[PDB]
Order: C-alpha cells, then sequence, then structure tokens
C-alpha cells in the first residue's frame, strides 16, 4: 500500500468511415466514475458516397487502463488499483481473403 | 495473453529452492529501493512453443530463455519478474520467482526458462525480464527485453492451433458457383461448426473491365448443431445483363474468435 | 471495517484486480488499417507501468483500395487518457504521485470539416 497525493496531476465517432456509438459505464466506486465505451455502428466501413461497403470490416481497438475502486467500498481515501479492458474506438482495416 | 495452468508451477532448480507465481507487475522493491541491487539476465531469448493441454487442445506459448552474469552481484539475487506485453491493448502479465536459498556460487552457470505464457496468433509482445530486486531510483537498468512475434494462421504449425481452428484455420467451404438457366446462380459451400452466420457477397463484373456492374450481398444465417459441416447451398437470381457475367463470389465467416475480422473465401465464375 | 484515513492525501493498496479477462481474440490490426500506425514502446523506469506503448499515425491522410494515400481524408491518432504511478525523489526518501497520461491507442480514419 501507498500513500499518494490527492491532487491527480474529439467528435470522431460520426466523422469516422468505421464509425461508433459510446455506451455508459457507470461506477458509483470506481474512478473514473463514467468511462465511455466506444462500440462499432456497422459491420462494415462507410464509403465515399455515405453507403456501408461490406467489402470492408469495422474493428475497434481496445485497451487496457488503471482506474482506481473504493476498498472498502464505502470509505473516502482509502482506494485499491483496478486494471480493465475498454473498447476506445474504432478503425476500418481490409479483410484477409483467401482466393481459388 | 492467458497463463498456462494453475498447476504447481516450478522454477525449483538444483540447488537452487525456487518457487513462482502472479505478480501485478509493480513490485515492494520500486516502493522500497533496496541499497545492493543485482545485475541484469545474461543471454534472454524467447522463442515459440506450443502447448498441448490434459484436454487435447495445442496452443502457442512464449518459450522465456535467460541465464545470469558471473560477477558478485549473484549473493544479492532475491528472485526474477517476467512480464509480457501485448502491444496492441497494452495488456500487461507478470509472473514473479521467489527464490528461497540464495545463489552464492558460479561453478557450474544458472540457466533459467519459462514457457507458461500462452500467446495468440499474428501478434507483437514485449517480453521482459526484470532482476529482483529492482535497481535504486536512478539506478542501472538491471532487466532484459526482447521484442517477441508470433505468426500468423497460415504459418505451418499454426494452423493446427487450438486458437488458429476456433478461427476456422481448416475450413474448407469448396464453394462452387452453378450457374442456372433462368439467368441465376446457385451458390454451394460447406459450413463450420459454430453457430455463427456468414455472408455471401456478390460481385458481377463483364469480361475485363474491373468495376462491378452488379453488386449483391445475402445473408446465412446461424446453423444449428445438425447442420454443422453440412454443405448448404443458396440460388440467387442475377441481373439479366449481356456482357455482366464474370462473377466473384465471397463467403464471409463471423466465428467468435474474430467476429468480423474472419478469413474470407473467394470463387471467381468466368463466361 | 475502514483504515485510519489520513489527511491532504490517499491510501492506495497495490493488489490490481483485473476484473476484464478479455476470453475476446484481438489481433495485429495496425498493417491492415485505412489509417495505418506503427507503435513504440515507451520506459520510464520511474513509473508504472513503467512500459507505456504508444501509436503514431503513418500518414496524414487515409491508404485507399489500390493501397496509394488519399489526401482528401485524414488520419487522426485516437487517444485514451489512463493513470499511472509517478516515483519522485528528494535522495533516500520517495514519493508517490497518480498521473493522468494520455495514450495514443491507434489511428482512425476521418472524413474533414
Ligand atoms: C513507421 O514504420 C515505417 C515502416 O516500417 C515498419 O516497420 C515495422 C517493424 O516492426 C513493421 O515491419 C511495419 O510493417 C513497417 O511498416 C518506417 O518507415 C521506414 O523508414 C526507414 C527510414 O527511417 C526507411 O528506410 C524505410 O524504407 C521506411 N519504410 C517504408 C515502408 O517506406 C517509419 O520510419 C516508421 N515511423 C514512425 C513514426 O515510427
Ligand atoms: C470442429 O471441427 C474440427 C475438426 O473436426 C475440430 O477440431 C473442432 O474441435 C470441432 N469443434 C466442435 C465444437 O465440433
Amino acid at each position: 500500500t501507498v500513500m499518494v497525493n490527492l491532487n491527480i496531476h474529439s467528435d470522431y465517432y460520426n466523422r469516422s468511415t468505421s464509425p461508433w456509438n459510446l455506451h455508459r459505464n457507470e461506477d458509483p466506486e470506481r474512478y473514473p466514475s463514467v468511462i465511455w465505451e466506444a462500440k462499432c455502428r456497422h459491420l462494415g466501413c462507410i464509403n465515399a458516397d455515405g453507403n456501408v461497403d461490406y467489402h470492408m470490416n469495422s474493428v475497434p481497438i481496445q485497451q487496457e487502463i488503471l482506474v482506481l475502486r473504493r476498498e472498502p467500498p464505502h470509505c473516502p481515501n482509502s482506494f485499491r488499483l483496478e486494471k480493465i479492458l475498454v473498447s476506445v474506438g474504432c478503425t476500418c482495416v481490409t479483410p484477409i481473403v483467401h482466393h481459388v | 495473453l492467458r497463463l498456462l495452468d494453475h498447476r504447481a508451477l516450478v522454477c525449483s532448480q538444483p540447488g537452487l529452492n525456487c518457487t513462482v507465481k502472479n505478480s501485478t507487475c509493480l513490485d515492494d522493491s520500486w516502493i522500497h529501493p533496496r541499497n545492493l541491487t543485482p545485475s541484469s539476465p545474461k543471454d534472454l531469448q524467447i522463442q515459440l512453443h506450443f502447448a498441448h493441454t490434459q484436454q487435447g487442445d495445442l496452443f502457442p506459448v512464449a518459450h522465456i530463455e535467460w541465464t545470469l552474469q558471473t560477477d558478485a552481484s549473484i549473493l544479492y539475487l532475491e528472485g526474477a519478474e517476467l512480464s509480457v506485453l501485448q502491444l496492441n491493448t497494452n495488456e500487461r502479465l507478470c509472473v514473479r520467482f521467489e527464490f528461497l536459498s540464495k545463489l552464492r556460487h558460479h561453478h557450474r552457470r544458472w540457466r533459467f526458462t519459462f514457457s507458461h505464457f500462452v500467446v495468440d496468433p499474428d501478434q507483437e509482445y514485449e517480453v521482459t525480464v526484470h532482476h529482483l530486486p529492482k535497481p535504486i531510483p536512478d539506478g542501472d537498468p538491471n532487466h532484459q527485453s526482447k521484442n517477441f512475434l508470433v505468426p500468423d494462421c497460415e504459418h505451418a504449425r499454426m494452423k493446427v492451433t487450438t486458437p488458429c481452428m476456433s478461427s476456422g484455420s481448416l475450413w474448407d467451404p469448396n464453394i462452387t458457383v452453378e450457374t442456372l438457366e433462368a439467368h441465376q446462380l446457385r451458390v454451394s459451400f460447406t459450413l463450420w461448426n459454430e453457430s455463427t452466420h456468414y455472408q455471401i457477397l456478390l460481385t458481377s463484373f463483364p469480361h475485363m473491365e474491373n468495376h462491378s456492374c452488379f453488386e449483391h450481398m445475402h445473408h446465412i444465417p446461424a446453423p444449428r448443431p445438425e447442420e454443422f459441416h453440412q454443405r448448404s447451398n443458396v440460388t440467387l437470381t442475377l441481373r439479366n445483363l449481356k456482357g455482366c457475367c464474370r462473377h466473384q463470389v465471397q463467403i464471409q465467416p463471423f466465428f467468435s474468435s474474430c467476429l468480423n475480422d474472419c478469413l474470407r473465401h473467394s470463387a471467381t465464375v468466368s463466361c | 471495517s475502514c483504515p485510519p484515513v489520513p489527511g491532504g492525501s490517499m491510501k492506495l493498496d497495490i493488489g490490481i484486480i483485473n476484473e476484464n479477462q478479455r476470453v475476446s481474440m484481438s489481433r495485429n490490426i495496425e498493417s491492415r488499417s485505412t489509417s495505418p500506425w506503427n507503435y513504440t514502446v515507451t520506459w520510464d523506469p520511474n513509473r508504472y507501468p513503467s512500459e507505456v506503448v504508444q501509436a503514431q499515425c503513418r500518414n496524414l491522410g487515409c491508404i485507399n483500395a489500390q493501397g496509394k494515400e488519399d489526401i482528401s481524408m485524414n488520419s487522426v491518432p485516437i487517444q485514451q487518457e489512463t493513470l499511472v504511478v509517478r516515483r519522485k525523489h528528494q535522495g533516500c526518501s520517495v514519493s508517490f504521485q497518480l498521473e493522468k497520461v494520455l495514450v495514443t491507442v491507434g489511428c482512425t480514419c476521418v472524413t474533414p470539416v
């Protein structure tokens, strides 16, 4: 256990070829309390016209992050460090197609 | 980036009383620095292996090898933390080795191996061997790291691995596009043993123009465990156009293992 | 139960429970994306994690279907602000702080404004 000083030192989801929707991951004990977990809008990517190009895949970017949970759950400044998986955004890739 | 067996993992070597298991990649030696730190690992080397579980599944495992240096810092060696870092996701996994019996000779050089970290096909990892105690603030490195790269399911001994197979590495749709009379197309293909949907993707072209005269897409819903490995056929009405004959049929699976990013399979029919 | 909470600070037990044990096979797509990117390993010996992987957009624009760059589309970095622990020294004395580190997790392709 470590004593730490209290002072903890854009619109791409709509704009992107592979767009996403943010989901409310709310937690009253955890800090950050609310984390926005981005989930892909389509299976494919949005083409030059504004329709879905199914010859393309929209996959999400995922990350491990450090959050702090109140430990014990009630106490004021006593926290225990937590590691979690977060879907951050979606990118658009080219799918691996095998020919005959 | 999962450990293999929560078995009684052993690092116990002749002349070395050793024990291993789980660690947060934050050591007491980082929070509380000890004055006399031991020297860095010599000749670290990660190499790809495979593992067989009691259940009969085959898995890619990162095979961590290292040794120690001749110098007198040996007596002050208390253990070793082994990190594996998934570059794409920053997903860390650590195991510390607790040396109960302190090493004091160098008559025989000590060689070390860990081969329980399971690694996923087509990936990149920074595998570090941190000697413990960790060096004092503004101390010299004392660890070693090596970039380890796992191959894709095209790799020979990879496509017979459980993670590969589960993402349909050994699947063959034997896809066949037989032309029907009333300007139609029957599309025949074999199915995989997963209750996931698929998508047939038709792109008809003229005889050499490489731009779609007709593009169609069709959804084949999740098969029941009965329909597993049994060949399916879907009849689609083509665009009744002259020149628009050279077809391209692309079957896309949606296996849990990949979700969308799965291997697609292409068929190309002439005139 | 509650520990004796000292003033102007926090108690930070470091026993990090990974409540997110994935079980969703990820891959090396950095090379395949329309907005491709490279990864760089960052080592700060006085931080936790000591190793942080930052991503860097390969180009100003997005790569098309033929394999060449398209400038009418822009390659943007997508960032995730995370926490790190910072060890500091005055001498023999060691202090601990929490820092917010903005990490570039990869690149997406966006239509301009
Ligand atoms: C981003 O990466 C460029 C290409 O190299 C990558 O290397 C990776 C190695 O793990 C992997 O193979 C990946 O697929 C590759 O794309 C670098 O570009 C290279 O720069 C050299 C000079 O510095 C040139 O000699 C090379 O020809 C050039 N490669 C190409 C494809 O032209 C970039 O330097 C690098 N940039 C950043 C910001 O990290
Ligand atoms: C799917 O079939 C392959 C080959 O027969 C096998 O390796 C795999 O375990 C099967 N899985 C199920 C659930 O039937």
